[PDB]
């Protein structure tokens, strides 16, 4: 059939972005009856994701959502208490659902200003690999884990469904924006961001900044939690379970 | 070295008592809008020299927010001809300031905290532009400010 109907469909595996999706056209791996049968031919993140192919599509549901959380919070609170972990995206509002969980992690040890510290991320990754939580790895970044984990059933208990996890270590001056965008809503961060504007402020990813009278984003602001930015731009603060795609 | 200010060239917005002329008189003797409910408040100081400025103090007064910029008396003085040396600087949160808490900040800006481009130049007026939106009962401005050309 067609090349980009076959492309369309490579890129779902993880780790399959549109280069890397023609050159395994071009190889004649269309399918996924046909990537199984050439792994060497990916890298080992595409070689995982393709593992779990029909895992990773599945929907999460709360309540596991919900089981996962704990797990995770609760090692890196034992490792060290200062550290700080906010599970986020469509479970943060309250979804029903999620798609994947995104964990948000930061210590007040590392600042922007300090020095990148990766043994802050890796020494709660290595734990959830103790506990076996995390049960692969799909790319372990300096800032960012991307892997795969598995909530735990004691035997003779059908196995759960393995579920796409995501951990991106966060400086604590720049968390709660993080926090902010990854919880967001598409839509609620692009409102919030147009009336930021309004208000003469400039919000992104990592910092809410003024904007001066020529409109040169001045410095960051101190932020220790989403409500200061709501605040800088004297506007309501909305709970994540009203981040919906209905704004008022 | 204290940079020496010589007059006020223009300001949007003074008090009576607590005037923009106050900027040049060493004390605190303030500058502050002449009606709080007023969001921002703006000086136009000259110079009693073209100098290139190195650091930045700023006495507070009341203001959330305090940004400075700087300009020539050659080739005129209008609204963007004047090259931002600080940017838009935090002084005082917003809680802090619907509760009048804490306007006395001071804050120094040395070198590096500057626009390094415009601070290699040098100039002879410096643009202050002084925010608080966060209240509209408290009065605002600024105690004092010293500009500083390196040793």
């Amino acid at each position: 059939d067609d090349t980009s109907s076959s492309i369309n469909f490579l890129t779902r595996v993880t780790g399959i972005g549109p280069s890397a999706a023609r050159k395994l056209v071009d190889e004649g791996i269309k399918t996924l009856e046909d990537l199984r049968k050439n792994e060497d031919k990916l890298n080992h993140h595409q070689r995982i994701g393709l593992k779990y192919f029909e895992d990773f599509e599945k929907r999460i549901p709360r309540e596991e959502m919900l089981q996962m959380q704990d797990i995770v919070l609760n090692e890196v609170k034992k490792l060290d208490p200062e550290y700080i972990a906010t599970v986020c995206g469509s479970f943060r509002r309250g979804a029903e659902s999620s798609g994947d969980m995104d964990v948000l992690l930061t210590h007040p040890n590392f600042t922007s200003e300090s020095s990148k510290q990766p043994k802050l991320l890796h020494r709660v990754v290595e734990q959830l690999q103790k506990v076996r939580f995390i049960t692969d790895t799909l790319s372990k970044g300096e800032t960012k884990f991307m892997g795969v984990c598995q909530l735990p059933s004691e035997n003779d208990e059908n196995e759960y469904p393995h579920r796409r996890i995501d951990i991106r270590l966060i400086p604590k001056d720049q968390y709660y924006c993080g926090v902010l965008y990854f919880t967001g809503s598409d839509i609620f961060n692009k409102n919030m961001r147009a009336h930021a504007l309004e208000k003469g402020f400039t919000i992104n990813e990592y910092t809410i900044r003024p904007l001066g009278v020529t409109g040169v984003a001045g410095e960051p602001l101190p932020v220790d939690s989403e409500q200061d930015i709501f605040d800088y731009i004297q506007w309501r603060y909305r709970e994540p379970k009203d981040r919906s795609e209905h704004h008022h | 070295p204290e940079i020496r200010l010589r007059h006020v060239v223009s300001c949007s917005s003074q008090d009576s008592t607590h005037c923009a002329e106050n900027l040049l008189k060493a004390d605190t003797r303030k500058w502050r809008a002449a009606k709080a409910g007023e969001k921002t408040i703006s000086v136009v100081l000259q110079l009693e020299k073209e100098e290139q400025i190195h650091s930045v103090d700023i006495g507070n007064d009341g203001s959330a927010f305090v940004e400075v910029l700087v300009g020539s008396s050659a080739g005129g003085a209008g609204e963007q001809d004047y090259e931002v040396l600080l940017v838009t600087s935090s002084f005082m949160s917003p809680s802090e300031s619907r509760s009048g808490s804490n306007p006395n900040r001071v804050r120094m800006f040395g070198p590096d905290k500057l626009v390094r481009a415009a601070a290699e130049k040098r100039w002879d007026r410096v643009k202050i532009v002084c925010s608080q939106p966060y209240s509209k009962d408290s009065p605002f401005g600024l105690s004092f400010v010293r500009f500083h050309s390196p040793p």
